[PDB]
């Protein structure tokens, strides 16, 4: 089964350099030609680089030519973007992407990773309960991290039905927030246990807090 | 470079219905047209390539059509799992350009919000600032208004919302309001209230504690 | 087990600046050709997909014409086009047949 997987984003500083990562499994990698593709939050598509089958040739847009550089290493199975001189507006989730080889588009992608360019340093969060006062809510607050992303399990993974996470918010701290909620019947609230597990890779926090009913 | 235009960038179909999206291109790209729909927090996948053709593993009611400058992709009988942004792209010439994305929220029938408060942990306020958030849950249209009020009085410009993306099995929204203050203000209230307006209620609800009871 | 032949427009000299045509043909064989390329060892140039006709590479949009035929047409030759192109016919039940035109573009 074809694979792309992705690793090396992360934050970078303005002028920084990234190599981005991207693993091939389930096809002839030395066969397909390869992209990469990028979009900055909340926007659209751009595409970013093109290399053929061998190396032999590249092309770019003029937006990013000069400071990124696409290169394939066919023995391992595995394509690398190289980032130069970092801006702002190089801020995106990038994707990678295999040629389709019935035409010349892009066949499949890549899950994509973050790459935030900033002068703002790394900030775990902290995690406060929303405590449940028919059908009763409950959640997890998630205040003051940099930069995005991070990730809200419920029950590790077990509880998925009726969970609600909300897009992050930017603050005027500069730093973000969000909740995580879910919905659960009432009359479990006195039995059953709910916890949420909060995972921040960037400060490298990991945190789980129970929600109970307020001790009144 | 060729400018790829899709217009309109939002279009509001009803279930069952058939959508129709459009992709202008500012000179011939000939077939060299393909369709890719992203849906939210996943990577695009491939719909349409070569301006008709349909990629392996994409159901028979996506379908697109075109040539040389104006394009189309419709999506029939449309249901929950198609809410999405697509792109159309183009490939006959460099360098590569995606057109600006057209989202199609699926118009389902009003479904009135559930409200519910949280009033700040007490973890929180060992450390000075104190957040009381407002749910609102599984609602449709999106429009949704929530006012905070503090003693009664109507708080402006310290709170901050934020709405999920269009649920992909019930085409429902989802909002929360986050009240942000100063352990200080906090105290010195005794009421804390949301009140929520929406098509799917006949009157506003209201949700409310009181600081320090239960 | 694979019966078909390419034959082709044979290996090719040609003055700088020139328009020319490739082409191969597949015989000797009843097999259903599905999709046929045009490569240059490291680069795709064409294709023509059985239903849908043919897509010129982007990098090559004003260099090559599509046609006549299955072949194809290199526009305004420049020495660096010089080198090895391949015919690919992908085939079913047969499977993928191969044939080499060589060109050198002169500068005489």
């Amino acid at each position: 089964e074809v694979q792309l997987v992705e690793s090396g984003g992360g934050l970078v500083q303005p002028g920084g350099s990234l190599r981005l990562s991207c693993a091939a499994s389930g096809f002839t990698f030395s066969d397909y030609y390869m992209y990469w593709v990028r979009q900055a939050p909340g926007k659209g598509l751009e595409w970013v680089a093109y290399i053929t089958k061998g190396g032999g040739s590249t092309y770019y847009p003029d937006s990013v030519k000069g400071r990124f550089t696409i290169s394939r290493d066919n023995a391992k199975n595995t394509l690398y973007l190289q980032m130069n001189s970092l801006r702002a507006e190089d801020t995106a989730v990038y994707y990678c992407a295999r040629q389709t080889n019935y035409d010349f588009t892009m066949d499949y992608w890549g899950q994509g990773t973050l790459v935030t360019v900033s002068s703002a340093s790394t900030k775990g969060p902290s995690v406060f309960p929303l405590a449940p006062s028919g059908t009763a809510a409950l959640g997890c607050l998630v205040k003051d991290y940099f930069p995005e992303p991070v990730t809200v399990s419920w029950n590790s993974g077990a509880l998925t039905s009726g969970v609600h996470t909300f897009p992050a918010v930017l603050q005027s701290s500069g730093l973000y927030s969000l909740s995580s909620v879910v919905t659960v019947p009432s009359s479990s609230l006195g039995t059953q246990t709910y916890i949420c597990n909060v995972n921040h890779k960037p400060s490298n926090t990991k945190v789980d807090k129970k929600v109970e009913p307020k001790s009144c | 470079e060729i400018v790829m235009t899709q217009s309109p960038a939002t279009l509001s179909v009803s279930p069952g219905e058939r959508a129709t999206l459009s992709c202008k291109a500012s000179q011939d790209v000939g077939t060299s047209v393909a369709w890719y729909q992203q849906k939210p927090g996943q990577a695009p996948r491939l719909l349409i390539y070569w301006a008709s053709a349909r990629h392996t593993g994409i159901p028979a009611r996506f379908s697109g059509s075109g040539s040389g400058t104006e394009f189309t992709l419709t999506i029939s009988s449309l249901q929950s799992e198609d809410f999405a942004v697509y792109y159309c792209q183009q490939y006959s010439s460099y360098p590569l350009t995606f057109g600006g994305g057209t989202k199609v929220e699926i118009k389902r029938t009003v479904a009135a919000p559930s409200v519910f408060i949280f009033p700040p942990s007490d973890e929180q306020l060992k450390s000075g600032t104190a957040s009381v958030v407002c749910l609102l849950n599984n609602f449709y249209p999106r429009e949704a208004k929530v006012q905070w009020k503090v003693d009664n009085a109507l708080q402006s410009g310290n709170s901050q919302e934020s709405v999920t993306e269009q649920d992909s099995k019930d085409s429902t929204y989802s909002l929360s309001s986050t009240l942000t203050l100063s352990k200080a203000d906090y105290e010195k209230h005794k009421v804390y209230a949301c009140e929520v307006t929406h098509q799917g209620l006949s009157s506003p609800v209201t949700k409310s504690f009181n600081r320090g009871e239960c | 087990m694979m019966t078909g032949t390419i034959e082709t427009t044979g290996n090719i000299s040609a003055e700088k600046g020139g328009s020319i045509i490739l082409q191969c043909h597949l015989s000797s064989t009843t097999a259903q050709v599905t999709q046929v390329n045009w490569e240059q060892q490291d680069q795709l140039l064409a294709i023509c997909n059985a239903d849908l006709g043919w897509h010129i590479s982007p990098s090559f949009k004003d260099r090559v014409a599509p046609g006549p035929g299955l072949g194809l047409t290199l526009q305004s030759l420049t020495v660096n086009d010089t080198g090895e192109y391949f015919c690919i016919y992908h085939t079913y039940p047969d499977g993928t047949y191969t044939g080499r035109i060589f060109l050198e573009v002169l500068e005489l």
